[PDB]
């Protein structure tokens, strides 16, 4: 899944969906 | 067509506490030393030594009345150590008129001056000018009862001023 | 009481004095290394003036 | 395998007053013989606290489901560690991040995972005819749990675990608080002798633990200890009783206190701001005495 | 004029610097991912949490023991002392030709069937030879990747 950038700053906004 | 072992690393923050971090260094303790110390969580500069307080086991930090750090507890020994302010203090020079004599004394304010003939007295100490057991009158005031003045082949002294 | 109030006084304008040196006065903060330390000078420059 | 509890007679809760009670350390900062005044979650002086009881005689057991504000002060009254644990979270049916601390009989559990807790969760207690003692013989808190984020066990240690028919002799506080996914606990033991009602005096809550957690701690729940024996035939529902035990709940305010430090760096006595007149006096004066 | 006049402020320069920080005993279990005896497969790639525990990436930047040590996002030599919320690490068996195809962007069997990596991923990838160790005489038959 794809993840709004305000919570992530430094990583990627994907994130494990498996 | 060899198999290769991989590994793949991911880092993320999440507006979360830093729950993974990285160690920088650690350097050996250095005592009766004006350095600029690194803990914790402050930084600064200040004169390290052996202390008789009393801090409690989950405290870490010392604040005094005005709220200035006093003591920091060793991240690596339950050992505390009180912070003093590495010396300062003012630069006086004493001197009679230039048209009298170029010979200047210089009053270091405030400080023991092991650390910097020689004068030690309560307003600092007296560098250049020699001390005398006469009193006079107060010519140069320097403070804690004591004058100077440009008399005896001649030179600058130091004496306790007399009341009359 | 006279001279106990001047002492006093005295005593209290130099402890709000040093006081004063914990306040942000709208900079992010009010360690000035800290401060330094966080971010660039060029932008910096405005926190610390 | 969750269980419900029947049997149960459902009461309205007492109201006890904190007599100066709740004070914990703001920071780890050392400060002797100085007054500080703290704009922190506190409990507020003489204010109504919320009082649980559990006893037989009536068939008394509260465990209810509470509110999380801001905090919570919790004390127990307790001779025989009745209370073991407390769960928080949001949902606790393993769609949202749930938060457990257990001190069963051997060792302390500190973790976080989207438990799907039961109903009615507590923890089994039965005389076995093996051996003439009291120990944990059941574990149902929760059902499942799909994942965990964080899980601490101490070292192995022991416990009493035996119901004693006097009176509290103990007393142990607890202050749980949650600010930017910082989870903290405070804690102290104070020895009592007393049958009821919270005991006077001043008493100063050490920081224990800092738990990095980062949930949504909407409210929480507690735990106890139940007595299971052949003297109280039954099934899993009704064949129980609570024991004589007790334990008191207190919300925390955003107030502003005035600490006092004695030379050794112990906070000995503290001003509630907001109490009464000579408290703001004492407070825009920053000393104890006017 | 004869007097006493102030004229600097003196004050005693700090000797030296130190650095004092608290005893590294939480390191983070590497040792145990980057040296398992047997690692999952391409298509069923474990992910492994790694959290609260003190991390040291130069160790392993220095290692040498990796034949490819790429970084994204981030300079190897500048995430040393930098901190991260949580730490993912994926490890399976990528044959010799398809290691240049385990980075962002990358288009392949195991890329876009397998594996994909983010388009803004962000890290380092760690790669080393293994014939010696996961290749045996008569062919070793125990990884499987989706096609
Ligand atoms: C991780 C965590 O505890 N998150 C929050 C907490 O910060 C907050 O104070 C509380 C209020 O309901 O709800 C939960
Ligand atoms: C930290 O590690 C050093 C390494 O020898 C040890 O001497 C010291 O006792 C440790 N700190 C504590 C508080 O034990
Ligand atoms: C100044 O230093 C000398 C050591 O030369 C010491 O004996 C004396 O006590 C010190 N005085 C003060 C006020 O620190
Ligand atoms: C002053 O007198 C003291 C003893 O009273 C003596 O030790 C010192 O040397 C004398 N100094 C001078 C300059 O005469
Ligand atoms: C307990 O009773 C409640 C009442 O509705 C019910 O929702 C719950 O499923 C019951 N749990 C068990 C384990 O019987
Ligand atoms: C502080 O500690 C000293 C050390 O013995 C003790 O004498 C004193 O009574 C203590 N102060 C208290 C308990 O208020």
């Amino acid at each position: 899944y794809r993840r709004p950038r305000e919570q992530i700053i430094i990583g990627s906004l994907w994130v494990f969906c498996g | 067509y060899q198999p290769y072992r991989v590994v793949v690393l991911s880092f993320e923050l999440l507006h979360a506490p830093a729950t993974v971090c990285g160690p920088k260094k650690s350097t050996n303790l250095v005592k009766n030393k004006c350095v600029n110390f690194n803990f914790n969580g402050l930084t600064g500069t200040g004169v390290l030594t052996e202390s008789n307080k009393k801090f409690l086991p989950f405290q870490q930090f010392g604040r005094d009345i005005a709220d200035t750090t006093d003591a920091v507890r060793d991240p690596q020994t339950l050992e505390i150590l009180d912070i003093t302010p590495c010396s300062f203090g003012g630069v006086s020079v004493i001197t009679p008129g230039t048209n009298t004599s170029n010979q200047v004394a210089v009053l270091y304010q405030d400080v023991n001056c092991t650390e910097v003939n020689v004068f030690q007295t309560r307003a600092g100490c007296l560098i250049g000018a020699e001390h005398v057991n006469n009193s006079y009158e107060c010519d140069i005031p320097i403070g804690a009862g004591i004058c100077a003045s440009y008399q005896t082949s001649q030179s600058i002294i130091a004496y306790t001023m007399s009341l009359g | 009481g006279k001279l106990q109030d001047v002492v006093n006084q005295n005593a209290q304008a130099l402890n709000t004095l040093v006081k004063q040196l914990s306040s942000n006065f709208g900079a992010i903060s009010s360690v000035l290394n800290d401060i330094l330390s966080r971010l660039d000078p060029p932008e910096a420059e405005v926190q610390i003036d | 395998q969750c269980v419900n509890l029947t049997t149960r007679t459902q009461l309205p809760p007492a109201y006890t007053n904190s007599f100066t009670r709740g004070v914990y350390y703001p920071d780890k900062v050392f400060r002797s013989s100085v007054l500080h005044s703290t704009q922190d979650l506190f409990l507020p002086f003489f204010s109504n606290v919320t009082w649980f009881h559990a006893i037989h005689v009536t068939k008394r057991f509260d465990n209810p489901v509470l509110p999380f504000n801001d905090g919570v002060y919790f004390a127990s009254t307790e001779k025989s560690n009745i209370i073991r644990g407390w769960i928080f979270g949001t949902t606790l049916d393993s769609k949202t991040q749930s938060l457990l601390i257990v001190n069963n009989a051997t060792n302390v559990v500190i973790k976080v995972c989207e438990f799907q807790f039961c109903n009615d969760p507590f923890l089994g207690v039965y005389y076995h005819k093996n051996n003439k003692s009291w120990m944990e013989s059941e574990f149902r808190v929760y059902s499942s749990a799909n994942n965990c984020t964080f899980e601490y066990v101490s070292q192995p240690f022991l416990m009493d675990l035996e119901g004693k028919q006097g009176n509290f002799k103990n007393l142990r506080e607890f202050v749980f608080k949650n600010i930017d996914g910082y989870f903290k606990i405070y804690s102290k033991h104070t020895p009592i002798n007393l049958v009821r009602d919270l005991p006077q005096g001043f008493s100063a809550l050490e920081p224990l633990v800092d738990l990095p957690i980062g949930i949504n701690i909407t409210r929480f729940q507690t735990l106890l200890a139940l007595h299971r024996s052949y003297l109280t035939p039954g099934d899993s529902s009704s064949g129980w009783t609570a024991g004589a035990a007790a334990y008191y709940v207190g919300y925390l305010q955003p107030r502003t206190f005035l600490l006092k430090y004695n030379e050794n760096g112990t906070i000995t006595d503290a001003v509630d701001c907001a109490l009464d007149p000579l408290s703001e006096t004492k407070c825009t004066l920053k000393s104890f005495t006017v | 004029e004869k007097g006493i006049y102030q004229t600097s402020n003196f004050r005693v320069q700090p000797t030296e610097s130190i650095v004092r920080f608290p005893n590294i005993t939480n390191l983070c279990p590497f040792g145990e991912v980057f040296n398992a005896t047997r690692f999952a497969s391409v298509y069923a790639w474990n992910r492994k949490r790694i959290s609260n525990c003190v991390a040291d990436y130069s160790v392993l930047y220095n290692s040498a023991s990796f034949s490819t040590f790429k970084c994204y996002g981030v300079s190897p030599t500048k995430l040393n002392d930098l901190c991260f919320t949580n730490v993912y690490a994926d490890s399976f068996v990528i044959r010799g030709d398809e290691v240049r195809q385990i980075a962002p962007g990358q288009t392949g069997k195991i890329a876009d069937y397998n594996y994909k990596l983010p388009d803004d991923f962000t890290g380092c990838v760690i790669a080393w030879n293994s014939n010696n160790l996961d290749s045996k005489v008569g062919g070793n038959y125990n990884y499987l990747y989706r096609l």
